[PDB]
């Protein structure tokens, strides 16, 4: 990586900026090679957070109309039910006729 | 009638009196000319509605609105002319004895030559 | 969207209000709304249901809807 | 935006018809390459080409405000190059004419 | 001026033909010579003709 | 001073939120799916704004 | 507050320091670049440290 | 032919219980819908007494 | 000036309206369409009737929050006001939100609780400012709905000033003379606050936003119990007119 | 690359403007079209959604899809003409749509 | 760009609907669409019971001392009683219709007992963990 | 085998099911696990989402308010204002809650690509109210006559500048609609056309649009 | 590309005035009538128009 694929390094050094960083630059790597773990991982789960948090946006999107019609209909059955009672009631009080 | 017929009601009535309030404001400065009269208007809209009915059948064949449009473009300058012609003769008209010779003849000269003129540009479409 | 939790209210009034309004929709609905007027509110009728949970048991249970209608009999009667 | 392809050239001999057919700054082209899209596939069936017809004026229906009756009234089918998709009609003819091209 | 008139709708082989003619003349187009699919493609390259 | 509590601090100091704070979710919300997400910590406080 | 529905999209309190809100989408996604904005200067900042 | 897609055209109900007579209709060659696919999402024309009067008017192919 | 001539010949203009596919708008009472109108003008010396002005605007006024001295009671008089107002009272009440979304009558003196939070209100060092709303109150909030686009038209009176929403990041520049066009999408039921991010003048500090986005359902409501009316009110103002326009547009 | 990219915007943006300054009676709107596409269809704030998903993650993907398509409905738009198309699947995963034209309505994408 | 964001949580699927009856209701739903019926009322399934009079004169309210002024047909969709094309294509949708009722009767009779014992901690059971 | 009419409606049925039997339909649908707990939570959120008005026990009624803070409806519930009935969703009582989308565009006559390039809409506002103006100038007087604004509203006519009327609307703001009103009465007293000012053209370059015979230039094709 | 190049493609339209030192909203006529035609989305991904 880096001069090493140059055959003259000597011109790698001189024509970049006639200076000499190779040492700290090579000893570099060593460091940031463990030194990102801990932000990659946070990271991980901060994308796992915001992939989650665009799920329920399409799901709130999608179906809660639908969930609201779903109990909306099911008020209604069961008022249905009731009226169904009310006139089995109201048949039985016109047949008896207190 | 209801609130909501009385309302449209006077909306659609003082809609259509806007000259009743608009004649009364009149200004002094201003080359007042001779309206033209009602017969001759009359006469006017009929010579126009004979030169329409002999226009609608080419018209109303054609499927293209350039063609319709170059027609309507060169009738047009036809009676522009004309109605130049109607429009400096009737303003300086002295009496409504000119008002409606200059009517008469704008007329005649319609039903004569725009008829004519009308009648061979319909058939060279 | 984040909604608050909150339990059926069973506040006196507003309970009273609702089967009342549930009253007059199964008095009309019985009749299939031949009456003079009508005063049916269906999204009462749904909140009657939601928020008035022990008010709806006593109308599912057949002996309670049995006295609700003896009494609003002899009410409309007299 | 609305077609079946990330870029026109990923679309077959119907886009590059399509081009040729409208001017470049007509933006009748994506109505004659949703044409060819809906003709994918059926314009060698007599009714798939039907289906295609019906699917042209669906799409005009649901891009502009129509009412009944106007794409079966349309006096020329036939497009020219300065013709724009400002009217249910000009959708309409731009897609049928994208739907001929439509090869296979 | 006047219309000519209006052919119906062109069928399938019709629609064919003229894919074919379309294919000749992109093909018949030189290499060379860099001019825009567009509606003016064919008029700007006999225009570029006549200027040559 | 340089790297490694600069490189730590923010995710240590997130992970210890979300184990003690619930990353400061607000309670009393129903259904979970369709209720937005409280994001953990994002924004690096130790790097300059 | 419409309702039991809160309507209120800012908590932020007295020493916040990152954005006041993160429900809009814009927000969201300035946020996630910023914070992946800095996971690249690893191999930088070990370099500047050596050096 | 791999390509061919519907595109949303003609997206009509699709029945899936067994005995829904949907599942039957749609299947007779001769089903009219009330509606075309592509006039379902048009600005209606006629007027009120019209449609009215067409409606009545109308006959169930069978 | 010139004065109007006596006769004007006006082409009609053709293709302006492509319903039907009919070149021609215009036809005539004998059946024939109608290329060419005549204009006639009578009585030159005469006053030309203005423009009038069909536009019709809701328009809602956000200004800064009005503090208020007394906390007035709920008064609800008869209908049926044919004259100027009913002098007889029907309902009178104080009625308070408590915990439980109950409008219940209030026990204790309004103006006293309202008087005693404005003067010595308890804060905290970690306040949200959702409970710490100081400089960020005002009246008649816009209201729109959620996951639809909007064309938002923005234009200045006097000066250049910035509607600036931190919450939903968007900032437009209001300048005079201008009707600079942006596209507003609120992903998200939520309720904005904003700020003028712009030098104005004297109340440059206190000139607050806030924005409401709801579902199309409750956005709807909203605007048929609060603006359609105000749309005919100019006009037409009443109970029954309400109910009347609500059932005639119903959605 | 400055030069280059101040020649472009002035080639676009600058020398039409001065082809139309009064009205035109035949062909005005053809002509302020032809002008305007050539700066209005520029490609720096039209490419990229060929590579959408750098940015957009699934379900953000296809909430996106919906809202551009949307956005992007109105027939006469350039913009959206010389635009990537949003019918199409995330190169990584999909989560609502598994086939793509597979619809209910020819305009939304679910 | 390429992997500026470094991870995608592919493994986060489409949370799963679980409503009880959201299958039946949107097949009845579909199915009146096909039937085209102008009136909304007949979203709701049990519409029949619920406003009689959309069989018989369609007068759902009650206009009185408010003005009845239609305009054109969108007015007053829910004043229009069904007609005899509209009660045909709803009654092809009859077996949807009693299937979601049903199944809405079922889970009003379902009721909540003291039995249960995983009630407080059924979210998992929900499948709101990702 | 079916009897030949299958789903044909039986003469006078009526849509009951009063005395219909719902065990037959059990095989037909199918219930989760935890169908109780769904139906609570469903039973919650509509409760606790589609309630934006409150109960009062003074009138024995709905009343709501407009949207307001939570500042406000917290720490100033005792001090409310503008107190409305709460009129229903819909007037039958109907469902309000749909997911919306966006309509078909309305046709232009005037295309917005003429000049879209700019975002402040100044030179489009402009051509528009200078078409509807051209429209106007035809169509004005004739409106109380022959159109929309006919008493007998029975038989009237749309006017037939009312879409350039709502295009020029859109692309101006208020202001700069009445700066362009003010011109427009000025312009219709004076009574003049900008047909009978214009000579530009004369200086206006030619081209192919120009050539005489505009019918015949386009070229039409299937 | 979200945020921006949509005017031509929404629900409706809302001005936004500013003035020393409050603000201005107006909803044209025309609004009304674009919120009663609002598509709605039924069953089972289907969009109708009443
Ligand atoms: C305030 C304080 C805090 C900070 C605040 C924040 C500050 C922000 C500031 C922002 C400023 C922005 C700008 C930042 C940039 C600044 C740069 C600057 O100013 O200095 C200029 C500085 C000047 O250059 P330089 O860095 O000094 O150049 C030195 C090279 O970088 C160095 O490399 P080199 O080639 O010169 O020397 C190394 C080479 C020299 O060593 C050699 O001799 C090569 C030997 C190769 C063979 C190795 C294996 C041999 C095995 C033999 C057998 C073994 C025994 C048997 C075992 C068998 C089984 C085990 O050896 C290697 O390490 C090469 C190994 C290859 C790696 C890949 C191998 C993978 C396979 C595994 C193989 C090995 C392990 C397996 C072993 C066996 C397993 C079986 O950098 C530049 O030139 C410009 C940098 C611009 C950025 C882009 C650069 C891209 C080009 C490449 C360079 C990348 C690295 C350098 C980047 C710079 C930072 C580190
Ligand atoms: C007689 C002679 C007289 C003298 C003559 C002198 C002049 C002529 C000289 C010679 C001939 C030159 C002809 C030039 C073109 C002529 C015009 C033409 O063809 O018609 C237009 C035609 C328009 O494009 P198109 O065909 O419609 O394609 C776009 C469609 O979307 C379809 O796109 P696609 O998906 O199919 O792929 C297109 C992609 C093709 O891919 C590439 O360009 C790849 C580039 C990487 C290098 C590729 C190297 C070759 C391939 C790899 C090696 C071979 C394979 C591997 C071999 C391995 C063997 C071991 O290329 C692009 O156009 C991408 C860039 C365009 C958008 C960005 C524009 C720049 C604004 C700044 C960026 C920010 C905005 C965007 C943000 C996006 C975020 C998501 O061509 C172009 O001009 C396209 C652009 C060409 C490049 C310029 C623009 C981008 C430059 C970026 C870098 C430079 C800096 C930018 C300035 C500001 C920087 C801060
Ligand atoms: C982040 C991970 C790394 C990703 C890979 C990025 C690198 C991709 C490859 C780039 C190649 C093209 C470079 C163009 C610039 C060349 C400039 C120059 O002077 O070259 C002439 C040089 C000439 O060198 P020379 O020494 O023979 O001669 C010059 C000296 N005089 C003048 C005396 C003759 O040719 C090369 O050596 C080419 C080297 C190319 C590799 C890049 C070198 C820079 C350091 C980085 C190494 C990256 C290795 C990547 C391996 C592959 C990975 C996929
Ligand atoms: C101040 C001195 C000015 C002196 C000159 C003024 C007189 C007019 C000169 C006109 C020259 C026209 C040359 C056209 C060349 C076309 C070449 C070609 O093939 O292009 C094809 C392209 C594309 O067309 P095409 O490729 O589809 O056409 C096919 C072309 N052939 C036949 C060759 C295959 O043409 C164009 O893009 C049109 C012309 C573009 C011209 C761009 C000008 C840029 C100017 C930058 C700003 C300068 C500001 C100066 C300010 C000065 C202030 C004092
Ligand atoms: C060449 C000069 C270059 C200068 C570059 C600029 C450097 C800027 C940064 C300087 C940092 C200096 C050190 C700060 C240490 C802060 C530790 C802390 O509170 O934890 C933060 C973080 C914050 O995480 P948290 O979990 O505590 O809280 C997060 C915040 N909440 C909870 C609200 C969400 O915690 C840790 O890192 C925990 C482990 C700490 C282990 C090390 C403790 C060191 C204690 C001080 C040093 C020892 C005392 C004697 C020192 C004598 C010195 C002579
Ligand atoms: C001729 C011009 C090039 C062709 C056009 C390229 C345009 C498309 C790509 C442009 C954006 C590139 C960056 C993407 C995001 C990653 C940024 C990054 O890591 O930078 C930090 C790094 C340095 O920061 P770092 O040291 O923190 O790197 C991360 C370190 N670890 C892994 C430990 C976390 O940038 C560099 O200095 C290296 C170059 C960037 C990385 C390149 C990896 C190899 C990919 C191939 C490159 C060659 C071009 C082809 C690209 C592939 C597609 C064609
Ligand atoms: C000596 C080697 C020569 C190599 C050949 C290429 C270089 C030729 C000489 C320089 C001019 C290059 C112009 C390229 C683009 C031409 C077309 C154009 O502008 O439009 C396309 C695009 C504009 O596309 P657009 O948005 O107008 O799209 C048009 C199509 N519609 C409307 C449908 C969208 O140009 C740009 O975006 C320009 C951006 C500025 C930067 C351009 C960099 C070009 C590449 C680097 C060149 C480096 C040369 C170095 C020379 C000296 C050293 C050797
Ligand atoms: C990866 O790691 C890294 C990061 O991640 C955390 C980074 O963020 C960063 C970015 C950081 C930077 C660019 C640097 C940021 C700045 C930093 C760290 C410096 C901050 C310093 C401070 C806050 C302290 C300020 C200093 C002070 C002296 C303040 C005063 C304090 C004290 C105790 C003294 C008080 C005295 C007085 C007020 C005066 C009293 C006395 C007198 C008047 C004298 C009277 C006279 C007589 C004679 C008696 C880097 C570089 C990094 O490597
Ligand atoms: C004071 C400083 C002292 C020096 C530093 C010492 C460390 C201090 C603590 C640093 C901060 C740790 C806590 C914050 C970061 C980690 C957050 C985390 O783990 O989040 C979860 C995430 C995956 O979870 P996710 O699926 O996204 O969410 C649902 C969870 N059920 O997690 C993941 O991404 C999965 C992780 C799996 C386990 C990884 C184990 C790594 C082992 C490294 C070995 C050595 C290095 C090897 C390097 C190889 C590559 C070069
Ligand atoms: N009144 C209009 N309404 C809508 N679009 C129009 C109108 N006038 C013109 N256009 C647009 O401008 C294009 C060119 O208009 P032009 O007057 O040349 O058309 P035309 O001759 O009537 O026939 P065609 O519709 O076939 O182009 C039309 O195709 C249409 O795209
Ligand atoms: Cu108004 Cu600053």
């Amino acid at each position: 990586m880096g001069s090493v694929w140059f055959r003259n390094r000597y011109w790698w050094y001189r024509s970049l900026y006639d200076d000499y960083v190779a040492r700290e630059a090579k000893l570099a790597f060593g460091i940031a090679a463990f030194i990102w773990l801990p932000h990659y991982y946070w990271g991980i789960h901060l994308n796992r957070a915001f992939e989650v948090n665009f799920s329920h946006r399409n799901y709130a999107h999608e179906w809660g109309p639908r969930r609201n019609r779903l109990a909306h209909s099911l008020e209604f059955e069961q008022f249905d039910m009731i009226l169904e009672n009310w006139q089995d009631l109201e048949d039985e009080y016109a047949q008896r006729g207190d | 009638m209801d609130t909501i017929q009385k309302m449209n009601y006077e909306a659609t009535v003082n809609m259509g009196r806007q000259d009743l309030i608009t004649r009364e404001y009149t200004f002094y400065s201003d080359y007042e000319f001779i309206p033209i009269q009602e017969d001759r208007k009359q006469q006017m809209e009929d010579a126009l509605n004979n030169l329409h009915k002999i226009i609608h059948p080419t018209v109303t064949q054609l499927k293209k609105k350039a063609n319709v449009q170059e027609i309507q473009d060169r009738v047009f300058r036809k009676l522009q002319g004309w109605e130049g012609e109607l429009n400096t003769c009737v303003f300086s008209a002295k009496n409504v004895r000119d008002s409606n010779f200059c009517a008469d003849r704008f007329t005649n000269r319609i039903n004569t030559e725009g008829v004519e003129f009308v009648k061979q540009i319909l058939r060279e479409y | 969207m984040e909604v608050k939790y909150r339990g059926p209210s069973d506040d006196k009034l507003e309970c009273e209000f609702l089967e009342n309004n549930l009253l007059s929709c199964l008095r009309e609905k019985s009749v299939q709304d031949n009456v003079a007027k009508m005063t049916c509110r269906p999204e009462f009728l749904v909140w009657f249901f939601l928020e008035c949970p022990t008010k709806a048991a006593v109308y599912h249970d057949p002996k309670g809807l049995r006295n609700i209608f003896i009494q609003d009999k002899i009410k409309q009667k007299g | 935006a609305q077609t079946a392809h990330q870029n026109r050239y990923q679309g077959g001999l119907c886009y590059a018809q399509c081009n040729e057919l409208f001017s470049f700054w007509n933006p009748s082209i994506q109505q004659c390459w949703k044409g060819c899209d809906f003709g994918v596939g059926r314009v060698n069936d007599p009714e798939g080409r039907i289906e295609a017809q019906q699917m042209c004026k669906r799409w005009a229906a649901e891009l502009y405000w129509t009412y009944k009756g106007e794409l079966d009234t349309i006096k020329d089918l036939r497009v020219h190059a300065d013709m724009y998709p400002t009217t249910p009609q000009n959708v309409y003819r731009a897609c049928l004419a994208g739907v001929r091209r439509q090869k296979f | 001026g006047f219309e000519t008139v209006v052919p119906a709708p062109p069928t399938r082989d019709d629609e064919l033909r003229m894919i074919k003619a379309t294919e000749e003349q992109f093909l018949q187009q030189p290499r060379y010579k860099l001019y825009m699919n567009e509606a003016h493609r064919i008029a700007k390259m006999n225009h570029g003709d006549r200027h040559n | 001073i340089v790297l490694t509590w600069g490189w730590s601090s923010f995710q240590i100091g997130g992970y210890n939120y979300e184990r003690f704070d619930d990353n400061g979710e607000r309670r009393n919300t129903l259904y979970w799916k369709l209720s937005p997400v409280e994001f953990p910590q994002s924004k690096l406080w130790n790097r300059p704004s | 507050m419409w309702g039991n529905l809160w309507t209120e999209a800012s908590y932020q309190l007295n020493f916040n320091i990152g954005f006041s809100s993160l429900r809009s989408d814009v927000l969201i996604h300035l946020a996630q670049w910023q914070y992946w904005w800095w996971f690249w200067f690893a191999l930088i900042w070990s370099f500047y440290y050596f050096i | 032919a791999l390509n061919k897609r519907n595109w949303g055209y003609n997206a009509h109900y699709k029945p899936e219980l067994e005995r829904s007579m949907k599942k039957v209709l749609y299947a007779d060659p001769n089903y009219k819908f009330p509606i075309e696919w592509p006039e379902r999402y048009m600005a209606e024309t006629k007027t009120l007494e019209q449609v009215m009067d067409e409606e009545e008017n109308w006959e169930y192919y069978k | 000036p010139g004065e109007v001539l006596p006769l004007r010949i006006i082409k009609y203009p053709l293709g302006l309206e492509t319903i039907h596919n009919n070149i021609f708008e215009n036809t005539n009472n004998e059946g024939n369409v109608e290329l060419f109108r005549l204009r006639f003008n009578s009585n030159s010396s005469k006053m030309q009737h203005k423009l009038v002005q069909d536009t019709i605007y809701l328009t809602l006024k956000q200004k800064r929050y009005n503090r208020k001295k007394v906390v007035a009671p709920q008064i609800k008089y008869y209908k049926d006001d044919n004259g100027n107002k009913t002098d007889l009272v029907k309902y009178t009440g104080k009625p308070y939100l408590s915990n439980d979304k109950l409008l219940k009558q209030s026990i204790y003196d309004q103006t006293t609780q309202y008087k005693l939070i404005k003067k010595n209100k308890k804060r905290g060092e970690l306040i949200p400012v959702t409970l710490a709303r100081r400089i960020l109150r005002t009246k008649k909030t816009l209201v729109l709905p959620a996951h639809v686009n909007i064309t938002l038209i923005t234009n200045s009176y006097d000066i250049v000033h910035s509607w600036f929403i931190p919450g939903l990041g968007i900032k437009l520049d209001c300048v005079p003379g201008r009707s600079t066009h942006h596209t507003f999408f609120i992903d998200n039921v939520g309720f904005y606050y904003g700020q003028c991010a712009e030098i104005c003048g004297r109340y440059h500090h206190h000139m607050p936003i806030r924005v409401c986005a709801l579902p199309f359902e409750h956005f709807l409501l909203w605007w048929n119990t609060f603006g359609l009316p105000k749309m005919l009110n100019t006009v037409s103002r009443k109970r029954f007119e309400t109910h009347y326009e609500l059932r005639k547009y119903s959605w | 690359v400055c030069g280059i990219y101040v020649i472009h915007v002035i080639y676009n943006y600058m020398i039409p403007y001065y082809w139309v300054s009064t009205p035109l009676k035949n062909d005005e709107f053809t002509r302020l079209r032809m002008k305007d596409y050539i700066a209005s269809t520029v490609l720096e704030e039209v490419y990229g959604i060929s590579y959408a998903e750098w940015g957009w993650l699934p379900h953000d993907f296809a909430y996106n899809r919906m809202r551009g398509l949307a956005g992007y409905m109105h027939p006469d738009d350039p913009r959206a003409m010389c635009t990537s198309t949003f019918h199409r699947k995330h190169k990584y995963i999909e989560h609502e749509v598994e086939k793509v034209g597979d619809y209910h309505h020819m305009t939304y994408p679910k | 760009a390429l992997f500026f964001m470094a991870n995608t949580a592919i493994s986060v699927p489409s949370v799963l609907d679980t409503s009880p009856c959201m299958k039946q209701m949107l097949a009845y739903e579909d199915c009146v669409l096909d039937a085209n019926v102008p009136q909304q009322e007949v979203i709701h399934p049990q519409w029949p019971t619920i406003w009689p009079r959309l069989l018989t004169d369609g007068k759902l309210l009650e206009f009185d001392k408010v003005p009845f002024h239609p305009e054109n047909i969108y007015n007053y969709t829910y004043m229009r009683p069904l007609t005899k094309k509209n009660k045909q294509y709803l009654y092809e949708c009859e077996e949807e219709r009693f299937v979601f009722k049903a199944c809405l009767r079922k889970v009003i009779s379902l009721k909540k007992t003291d039995k249960h014992t995983s009630w407080d901690t059924a979210e998992v059971a929900n499948l709101q963990l990702t | 085998d079916l009897p030949a009419d299958y789903g044909k409606m039986p003469a006078g049925y009526n849509f009951l099911t009063r005395g219909k039997d719902w065990r037959e339909y059990d095989k037909d649908f199918i219930l989760r696990t935890d169908a109780v707990w769904e139906k609570f939570q469903l039973e919650h959120f509509f409760r606790n989402y589609m309630k934006c008005f409150f109960f009062d026990h003074g009138l024995k009624k709905y009343q709501m308010f407009e949207p307001e803070d939570m500042y406000t409806v917290v720490f100033e519930g005792w001090a409310l204002d503008d107190l409305i009935t709460f009129p229903g969703f819909t007037p039958t009582g109907r469902t309000n809650s749909y997911q919306i989308g966006l309509s078909p565009r309305q046709r232009t006559v005037v295309p917005t690509q003429t000049f879209y390039q700019m975002q402040d809409y100044y030179m489009l506002c402009g051509l528009r109210f200078e078409r509807w103006f051209r429209c106007d100038l035809v169509y004005h007087d004739q409106r109380h006559t022959k159109f929309d604004q006919v008493k007998n509203q029975k038989n009237y006519k749309t006017y037939p500048c009312y879409r350039e009327y709502y295009e020029a609307q859109y692309a101006c703001q208020d202001d700069m609609f009445d700066f362009l009103m003010e011109l427009a009465y000025a312009r219709r007293a004076a009574d003049n056309f900008e047909s009978d000012f214009a000579s530009h053209e004369l200086t206006t370059l030619p081209t192919f649009y120009d050539t005489p015979k505009a019918a015949e230039r386009k070229t039409y094709t299937y | 590309r979200l945020i921006e190049w949509q005017n031509e493609s929404s629900l409706f339209t809302v001005r936004v005035r500013a003035r020393q030192w409050y603000w201005i909203y107006k909803f044209e006529l025309k609004n009304f009538t674009d919120i009663l035609s609002t598509p709605k989305n039924i069953g089972n991904n289907r969009w109708q128009i009443n």
